[PDB]
């Protein structure tokens, strides 16, 4: 019996072999899919803000002339507001638009909250240009307007870096040159400093941004002797394309699972 | 602590006459300041005929189970009525306290004339407990000889109009567990002048002629004051008049004899714990000194404590007098034929006492004081206090002896060091500015001395405030007397915060790719089941047997931690199973604990510094490792019963899934490689790498491990160490081609002994760019290829990044592809098709 | 977030769907003259002039990405997207211009909203070929309308709600 | 006819009480901070004022590491996590920590033996009694809400002074809207700040 079950081991133990199992082959029968690239750049884009203490807000995507243009300080014959760079609802002359950025979104919401108001509107926005590698009609657009008693352009400098370096990396800036916006007085352009690649960190413009125009706040009730406030404005394609080396806009709003699927589930 | 309304009423009267408040007013009031009313018992109400009897013939009923009792009550207006009663605590000529029919006592109940084991009774004798007068101990309320003539009105002799508050006091307060105490506490709330009951208004100071006992005092045990007074001559059979008894018996503490029940009062009274030596049971010098190893003392209640080196003791040349400040001994302890005692009256080392009544299990009432220090200042004015009330009740006299050692040297002023503090530093604190002055008058009432300079106080704390030790202390006691409801809210700025990171994300994309998946998740025990290695058959030197073990679990057989997650895991899979939950699915993301080395603690590091970066990487190495991890578990069914078919068992395969879903939510690949290891089954154990880095296991569980443990044929699991899988941030850019793709299936054949994933990177790897998608379709054996050879089917999607891809160009690649897989894993072309 | 997880976990791929309907894809789905759907609140200045009016729903732009998916050879799809639609109640009526020293009363702001068409939130999703693929398990399971059900119930189990299914036509 | 082939499962409850808790923080401009549950003696007690003959740290009330006086044992609360995140980082801390906690509770309806805590803390220039109602009561309307508020009623804390105790007002339900005791609360105390 000193070898009875010695055997009687070893036959026990050929039996689990022979149950043996190619522990490399596929047991994905459900495939995994995709969240959508430009939503979950969205997704962490929003996060980056609400960590910072600011609220989303949404609005129609068919949106009043009112809200689009004329609160924001547009003049009643600016070239924006033609045919040329702007979808119009039919018919002629109906105070009726696709819009052209996300900013109403924010008058809407300075109209509706007591102040002070941090807040983000992040959505699709339109306008005419032509579907190429680097243009798309319809883009995702991701808008800040803070407006609060001693906002200044160092605030805007300090909440633009905060978002680069959440975007791109601890070594990220931006630097502010002047330009122009109707929304906005004074109005620079954004360029960030992408360190992490672009096979060699270099400027890249990002958006725009600027302190809120005065007649914006009395087109809704806010007095500008009382409190200051700055914007920002950021596209989303525009984001992704030069961050990730995403050389044809196309492939983003084609809809081919071939472009989603490497990006992961989103969950 | 309990006490009650009237007594706690009577001393801050003293200093506001008519002072009386609703006990719900009082309740809120005592709320308000920072002291835990557990609990108001207004005692309990009685109505109609209970008064105080006298017991003038008993008869002891024979032939019943009990000891039975048929007693002649006197009730007045010489009155006797026959009551039955079962106690045994009282005998012929004792006031007793008697409902007879028509009375209702507290808790509805209507006592009318029963007939009873034989004989009528016209009513029954109370307890306390039925009077709601006090706790229920074994048979019923006797009172003091003289307390009242037979006839007299119960509830006004009882006092039952008072209420007893019970609290429970912070060990920051421990000048508060008195009547002392609460007194001032109140009259600050309240804005009243205070008398305080151990002033020598209220205890004139006994004469001082000559030592009351000889004394000798080993100071480094940590006594900081120790006196002695005597009272000779005291009749031993005398009781505590009935006043006395009440208030005891109110506050929770039986009454026993004058000797006795004086000290309890005085500890009540002004919160200074008193003893009561038998001064004839004394040989020779009092001693206080250490224990000795090993040595030994019998307390009061005939009980041997082994004692402990650290444990003070008061000792005399024949044995021990007291384990000091805990309770008395035996061998000196009052009794019933005591004439001459000598009273105890000394304050021991709050961490001393703190230590010796935690280890022996004994929170008498003293002990409980001396914890939370007890005032210094007023041992003499207790002592000499005990000593009057002692004469005045049991008939002897208080020797002008007094003994009275106050360290080496002597100390003669018991305050605190004064706290320097900024005279508005309470208005910061509380976000409130006070009116002028607050801060100050404050500060006074609750008995400090405050002088002021310019902008900064200087504040002298009294003696039985020893938690009052730096301007934070100070903080505390204005803000609860002008009330916390008064400090606004108002959000601070926060800063832009980072928000999560990217592990903290992981975890919780994890959570939700399981739980979609159809994974339960349980929340694991870190206290391993008993020999659960044992039933997985892991070798001895297996490093998952290598716990950390804790000291007192609440299960004696579970003391380990678990290195793996699996055990709670598994538990939880028999509880389901057990109650008919059999097709379960679980999943746990926790740390375990896996120890380096023999638990090594490193020693303390002084808190008036912070610790340097050496000393937290010593503190951090002194620790166990604890990584994150995730694991699961699988029994029964996986897809379950339905219309569209019988369903599928759990199989090792879902236990690969698992993986996959992990590493999916964790932006990683992974690869599985074949593996023994226990507790899985060795023929379908799967390693985990990223990479090259094993981050654990998954497969189906070892048949005889599941039969030892009783789990569910089949039974799958799966642990991963998260903190092995790495940080990833892909910024993925697909090349997306549009030109149209060419499908062809191929079949190779390969020894059953090379992985499936293994001829395919070989295809991959032969093909090139081209292949767009590789998948696995069929696995077929047979006679005709071979007895140990297999046969894969891949399909494959061949597409160019720029042009039409033509079918010769396809099958360039496809002969590139299988001439890789022959090069690599030694495969043969079977066939291929489109 | 929670249905686009929800729904990406079972095998789901979002697209971004475009506002701008096929043309005449009411009349490719047979839909009567008066079905709702085809009240379109119309674009005056298209980047395709067949191709002026605006989603009533989502479909339409889904079946869209589906067909562009299976012409290149990926014939096992599932999408779906999240993104409002455009359903007008009444013809393009626009309110004039309001004074901007000022701020527009609260009723202003109510006739502005009343102008606008609605805009409610859908959540939609195609599905096509297989939804289990080939494998060694088995030749796999090709879609079915149980599948489209199923996805009903994943987005009421992510909103929390429950649901009851009712023959329709 | 039903369809789920695949049927749902569950992050557990407390999980996801403790995703609410901490999402309701960040949104605030909080981070979470996490740490080991078998914790130095150093970091449970000492550098949390607790005295060294303090009841807690006997056999009774905390979990300790064999063998017998080697400063090591299961965590009895969080608040270490928060002194590793105050060495470890620069001023302003504003700082979550939600994790397993062990005290010797026997496990009946009431009481667990492992349970799971959420402490904050918010050191900075000026804070007061009136910032910790203001935290207090935006977590309270964010978890039961926006007719919730806080009271705080003073008690005692080693780590904390002044100390209070945090009842909260749950108008939703309960049958019936009434006062809670949810949790404790303080000044952190000045001797946590040296050490």
């Amino acid at each position: 019996d000193e070898r009875l079950a010695t055997l009687r081991a070893e036959r026990d133990a050929a039996v689990l072999v022979a149950e043996g199992i190619d522990v490399t082959l596929p047991s994905t029968r459900v495939p995994a899919g995709a969240r959508h690239p430009i939503i979950m750049l969205a997704e962490h884009v929003a996060d980056t803000f609400i960590a910072m203490g600011w609220e989303l807000a949404e609005g129609p995507e068919v949106e009043t002339e009112q809200f689009n243009f004329d609160a924001l300080n547009f003049p009643a014959d600016h070239p924006a507001r033609g045919e040329q760079d702007t979808f119009y609802i039919a018919p002629e002359d109906s105070r009726q638009l696709l819009r052209t950025h996300t900013s109403p979104v924010q008058i809407r919401t300075l109209l509706a909250r007591e102040l002070p108001v941090y807040i983000i509107s992040i959505g699709r926005t339109f306008r005419t240009d032509e579907l190429d590698a680097t243009h798309t009609p319809i883009f995702h657009q991701v808008e800040g307007l803070a407006v609060d008693r001693g906002l200044s352009m160092a605030h805007l400098r300090g909440t633009l870096d905060a978002f680069a370096r959440a975007e791109f990396g601890p070594s990220a800036r931006t630097r502010i040159r002047p330009h122009f916006f109707p929304f906005t007085e004074p109005s620079a352009e954004v360029d960030v400093w992408f360190a992490n690649k672009i096979g060699g960190a270099a400027w890249v413009e990002w958006g725009g941004c600027g302190m809120v125009h005065p007649n914006v706040l009395r087109a809704t009730g806010i007095d500008p002797d009382l409190y200051s406030g700055f914007a920002f404005g950021m596209g989303l394609e525009r984001t992704l394309q030069f961050r990730n080396g995403i050389p044809d806009m196309r492939d983003m709003v084609e809809g081919d699972v071939r472009f989603s699927l490497p990006f992961g589930v989103g969950a | 602590m309990r006490l009650p309304y009237s007594w706690l009423r009577e001393v801050v009267a003293v200093g506001a006459s008519g002072w009386d408040v609703t006990p719900g007013e009082l309740e809120q009031t005592l709320l308000r300041i920072g002291h835990e009313v557990e609990e108001v018992i207004p005692l309990g109400p009685v109505d109609g005929p209970v008064t105080v009897g006298r017991v003038a013939d008993i008869e002891e009923l024979t032939g019943y189970k009990k000891p039975i009792r048929a007693c002649a009550v006197d009730i007045g207006d010489r009155q006797y009525r026959e009551i039955i009663c079962g106690a045994t605590n009282f005998a012929v000529g004792d006031l007793v306290v008697v409902a007879l029919p028509g009375a209702t006592l507290p808790g509805g109940f209507t006592i009318s004339a029963r007939k009873a084991y034989g004989r009528n009774s016209d009513g029954m004798i109370c307890s306390a407990a039925e009077l709601n007068l006090g706790a229920d101990h074994s048979g019923i309320l006797v009172l003091p000889p003289g307390a009242a003539e037979p006839g007299a009105d119960g509830a006004g002799v009882l006092g039952l109009d008072d209420v007893v508050f019970h609290l429970a006091i912070t060990p920051d307060r421990g000048y508060c567990m008195s009547v002392r105490g609460l007194a001032r506490e109140l009259a600050c709330a309240y804005d009243l002048d205070f008398v305080d009951p151990a002033s020598n208004s209220r205890v004139p100071p006994l004469p001082i002629e000559g030592p009351a006992w000889p004394l000798t005092v080993q100071p480094e045990t940590g006594v900081r004051r120790f006196a002695l007074r005597p009272v000779i001559g005291i009749d031993p059979a005398a009781v505590s008049p009935w006043w006395l008894q009440r208030r005891l018996l109110l506050c929770g503490i039986r009454a026993t004899c004058p000797a006795v029940d004086v000290t309890n009062y005085v500890m009540l009274e002004l919160g200074h714990p008193m003893h009561a030596h038998d001064r004839n049971r004394i040989s020779g010098t009092l001693g206080v000194r250490f224990a000795r190893s090993g040595e030994t003392a019998v307390t009061l209640d005939g009980i041997e404590r082994k004692l402990d080196t650290a444990d003070v003791l008061i000792v005399d040349d024949a044995a021990t007098a007291a384990i000091g400040g805990v309770m008395g001994a035996a061998s000196t302890e009052v009794r019933a034929d005591s004439t001459d005692v000598l009273l105890e009256a000394a304050i021991w080392d709050p961490a001393a006492v703190s230590r010796t009544q935690r280890r022996l299990h004994l929170p008498s009432e003293a002990a409980r004081r001396y914890e939370r220090t007890v005032d210094p200042a007023i041992s003499v004015a207790a002592l000499d206090r005990c000593a009057r009330l002692l004469a005045d009740i049991a008939g002897g006299e208080v020797s002008p002896t007094l003994t009275d050692w106050r360290g080496d040297p002597p100390c003669d002023d018991w305050s605190p060091p004064p706290i320097r503090m900024g005279v508005d530093v309470p208005d910061r604190i509380a976000g409130v500015a006070y009116p002028q002055g607050t801060t100050a008058r404050r500060l006074a009432q609750i008995g400090a001395v405050v002088t002021h300079d310019g902008d900064t106080l200087t504040v002298t704390p009294p003696s039985w405030r020893p938690d009052l030790r730096q301007p934070a202390d100070l903080v505390e006691e204005v803000l609860r007397l002008e009330g916390l409801e008064v400090i606004p809210s108002v959000l601070p700025p926060a800063p832009a915060g980072r928000g999560l990171t990217a592990g903290q994300q992981r975890r919780r994309t994890i959570g939700r790719s399981l739980a979609l998946s159809g994974y339960v998740e349980i929340l694991p025990t870190p206290f391993l089941p008993a020999g659960v290695f044992d039933l997985w058959g892991l070798e001895a030197d297996d490093s998952r047997r290598m716990t950390t073990r804790v000291l007192n679990p609440l299960e004696a057989d579970r003391p380990q931690l678990a290195t793996t997650l699996l055990p709670a895991l598994l538990e939880a899979l028999v509880r389901n199973v057990s109650r008919g939950l059999v097709d379960v699915a679980l999943f746990a993301i926790a740390q375990v604990v896996q120890p380096t080395e023999q638990t090594r603690g490193v020693g303390l590091i002084p808190v008036d510094r912070r610790p340097t970066d050496d000393e937290i990487a010593m503190l951090d190495a002194s620790l166990p490792r604890q990584p994150q991890h995730v694991a699961a578990v699988l029994a029964g069914l996986r897809e379950p019963r339905g219309p569209w078919g019988p369903g599928r068992p759990v199989e090792a395969a879902d236990a690969f899934e698992a993986v996959r879903i992990i590493a999916r939510a964790s932006r990683v690949d992974v690869t599985l490689r074949p593996a023994q290891y226990l507790p899985w089954h060795p023929g379908r154990c799967a390693q985990v790498f990223v990479g090259e880095s094993s981050v654990g296991h998954a497969g189906q569980l070892h048949p005889a491990v599941i039969e030892r443990s009783g789990l569910p044929k089949g039974t799958c699991a799966v642990e991963l160490n998260l903190d092995a899988i790495p940080c990833s941030a892909p910024l993925p850019a697909p090349r997306v081609s549009p030109y149209p793709a060419v499908f062809q299936d191929v079949s190779l054949v390969v020894a059953a002994d090379i992985p499936a994933q293994a001829v395919a990177d070989a295809v991959r790897a032969g093909a090139g760019d081209l292949l767009e998608d590789i998948a696995l379709f069929d696995v077929f054996t047979g006679p005709q290829i071979g007895e140990h050879r297999k046969s894969l089917t891949f399909a494959l999607r061949f597409r160019a990044p720029d042009r039409t891809l033509t079918e010769d160009d396809a099958s360039a690649a496809r002969d590139a592809a299988v001439q890789s897989a022959a090069e690599r894993v030694g495969a043969v072309l079977r066939g291929w098709k489109l």
